[PDB]
C-alpha cells in the first residue's frame, strides 16, 4: 500500500503442498516494513532469475 | 593584459593578525516539514 508518502509491505509466508492452484484457508498477514519515501507511484514489476 | 586568472591565493600563515587566518565554515542547509521526518532525534524518557 502506499498512503501519503509511506510503503506499506504486509507479508506472510507458509509451507504448502500443492500442484498449480492458491488453497483455501483463512491466513493471517502480519506487518513488516513502513517506509517514509514520498514519492508517487502508479506502475510496478517483479523480478525473476 | 588585463586577462587574470579567476583564482586567487589565501595568505594563510600563523604569523597573520586576526581576521587573516583560516577559519573553517560549514552551513546547514536542511529543510522544513515538507515531507515526512527522517531525522528526528530529541526523545527522552524518564524511570517506570
Amino acid at each position: 500500500k502506499n498512503i501519503d508518502g509511506y510503503f506499506k509491505i504486509y507479508s506472510k509466508h507458509t509451507p504448502i503442498n500443492l500442484v498449480r492452484d492458491l488453497p483455501q484457508g483463512f491466513s493471517a498477514l502480519e506487518p513488516l516494513v513502513d517506509l517514509p519515501i514520498g514519492i508517487n507511484i502508479t506502475r510496478f514489476q517483479t523480478l525473476l532469475a | 593584459f588585463n586577462c587574470y586568472f579567476p583564482l586567487q591565493s589565501y595568505g594563510f600563515q600563523p604569523t597573520n593578525g586576526v581576521g587573516y587566518q583560516p577559519y573553517r565554515v560549514v552551513v546547514l542547509s536542511f529543510e522544513l516539514l515538507h515531507a515526512p521526518a527522517t531525522v528526528c532525534g530529541p526523545k527522552k524518557s524518564t524511570n517506570l
